[PDB]
């Protein structure tokens, strides 16, 4: 399992998503 | 070379037909001459005084005439036998194959060959059959002047005449074709989908190009002629054609182009987008002693009342043309069949390669194949129509998602897609395997699977490796600022609390600026 950090258009961190 | 071989073989057969009818013409001329001399000698026998030899000659001449009559008749029979074989090849093989290539072309496949080769072939066999019919009437004249018991002309005249007409009728009937399928000129890459109240165009062509036919054949357009679904299918819609229903065929090619045609509705197992209609075309050749009815139909058409329904209607055209080689399976969507991945993949690639200058590669298609068939994806896997356009494979259907991507590429990302900058269709796992072990500012462009609208996003790797992605960019964002400018001016806060552009290298290893410098507005 790995995670990707999500950033908005502005660049601000919006969270993370997890994949398998 | 396979195509060349077939072509050269047909060319040879057509030449044989032409040569054979010319030989007969020469033979018939000689036969008339022999008969005239035979007539002379029979009327002048009394004058000769030298009488016995002349009587012997007269009998020999009869024999020569009989033998020549038999020879000419035999040659005509053989010619008709060759003609039938040749025409069957032109009609049941070549033209059938051209019509199949036209189906593919309508749906984004490779371009259609021009009809002139088949026109030449159809016209030579037609001219030859016209000459034969003249040759049979000349033979009948000779028979009327002189006939005997067991005359070959008398014995074969009825069949030879019937055969020749049947062959000519079949060839001219088969030569009546839809050269360009119905299409709205405002939507040229979207054929066979017609919108009510809008202008559309269809072109007809007669492959037998005979000069006598110029300006003489009047083609009439009919909508839904002999369509049993208007009775058998509940809710079946009815339309009328506005505009001129008639056009004369003119020459070069003998053709009839219908411009300014229009459909208007008349005052539910099949949805509007799955309902299939037909345009039929009719004309008649009328000459003294010669009548032939000529008819042909377009490929099935979907009629829509709103432009919003165009992507769905297109999906139905794609399905039919990909899976069916018939012009009139109007009940196709009552029980729609499934497609193999191999056929669908080609067609999907065609969609991209028609709209843009670039199609889809094996990697992009393998990704899509998994979306439709799953990890077990094979080229022989079957995709139901319901999985392609109706069901939500997520909260949305697959073809609508693909379409909205192609409209984003057309309106906002053409040069990037054409130049190879966008990976586009890559699985999350695949993105992880390519991105990991790469340089700290490596990024890739791809389309969102979670967005119905059609969006684009970039994913970059960073050393803790950490992976990062941006919220997707739809058309609205793209209209305000171009995507190369977005890539150029993107900023994330660094650990030092200073804005920085994480986008350094386009995968595999290309400087952001080298790859996207051309497209920057500033």
């Amino acid at each position: 399992m790995w995670s990707v950090f999500i950033h908005g258009h502005d660049g601000s961190n919006k969270g993370s998503k997890t994949y398998t | 070379t396979v195509m060349l071989d077939k072509q050269k073989e047909l060319d040879s057969k057509v030449r044989n037909v032409k040569d054979k009818v010319m030989c007969i013409e020469h033979e018939i001329k000689s036969l008339e001459d022999l008969q005239d001399e035979y007539d002379f000698k029979c009327k002048t026998l009394q004058n000769r005084e030298d009488q016995k030899q002349e009587q012997l000659l007269l009998k020999k001449m009869y024999l020569m005439l009989d033998n020549k009559r038999k020879e000419v008749v035999h040659k005509i029979i053989e010619l008709l036998n060759v003609t039938e074989l040749t025409q069957n090849a032109l009609i049941n093989d070549e033209l059938v194959e051209w019509k199949r290539r036209q189906q593919s072309a309508c749906i984004g496949g490779p371009p259609n060959a021009c009809l002139d080769q088949l026109q030449n072939w159809f016209t030579i066999v037609a001219e030859s059959l016209q000459q034969v019919r003249q040759q049979l009437k000349k033979l009948e004249e000779l028979e009327q002047k002189y006939t005997y018991e067991h005359d070959p002309i008398t014995k074969n005249k009825q069949v030879l005449w019937d055969r020749t007409f049947s062959l000519f009728q079949q060839l001219i009937q088969s030569s009546f074709v839809v050269e360009r399928q119905p299409c709205m000129p405002t939507h040229p890459q979207r054929p066979l989908v017609l919108k009510t109240g809008v202008q559309f165009t269809v072109k007809l062509r007669l492959l037998v190009k005979l000069q006598e036919l110029n300006y003489n054949l009047k083609v009439k357009v009919l909508f839904d002629k002999d369509v049993n679904e208007r009775n058998t299918v509940k809710g079946f819609r009815k339309f009328n054609i506005l505009g001129t229903h008639t056009k004369v065929m003119n020459m070069g090619s003998l053709a009839a182009e219908f411009r300014h045609l229009q459909l208007k509705e008349q005052k539910g197992p099949l949805i509007v987008t799955e309902e299939l209609h037909s345009l039929s075309f009719e004309t008649q050749l009328c000459q003294p002693g010669l009548v032939i009815d000529l008819e042909t139909t377009s490929l099935p058409v979907v009629v829509i009342s709103n432009v919003s329904q165009l992507p769905s209607g297109w999906a139905s055209i794609l399905w039919y043309n990909m899976l069916v080689a018939e012009p009139r399976n109007l009940s196709f969507f009552l029980t729609p069949p499934c497609a193999r991945w191999a056929q669908l993949s080609e067609v999907l690639s065609w969609q991209f390669s028609s709209v843009t200058k670039r199609g889809l590669n094996v990697d992009q298609l393998n990704m899509l194949g998994e979306k439709l068939l799953g990890p077990n994806a094979s080229p022989d896997g079957l995709i139901p129509w319901t999985r392609f356009c109706k069901e939500n494979i997520k909260n949305f259907p697959f073809w609508l998602w693909i379409e909205s991507i192609l409209e984003l590429i057309k309106k906002h990302l053409l040069p990037l897609w054409n130049d190879g900058c966008i990976m586009g269709f890559i699985s999350k796992e695949r993105e992880r395997a390519l991105l990991k072990d790469q340089q700290p500012g490596t990024f890739l462009l791809r389309f969102s699977e979670s967005s119905r609208e059609g969006a684009i996003t970039f994913t970059w790797v960073e050393r803790s490796p950490d992976f990062h992605a941006v919220e997707p960019y739809t058309k609205k964002e793209l209209s305000a600022v171009t995507f190369p400018d977005i890539i150029r001016n993107y900023k994330v806060m660094a650990a030092e609390n200073i804005p920085e552009n994480p986008l350094k290298y386009l995968y595999p290893n290309i400087d952001k600026d080298h790859a996207f410098g051309k497209y920057y507005s500033r």
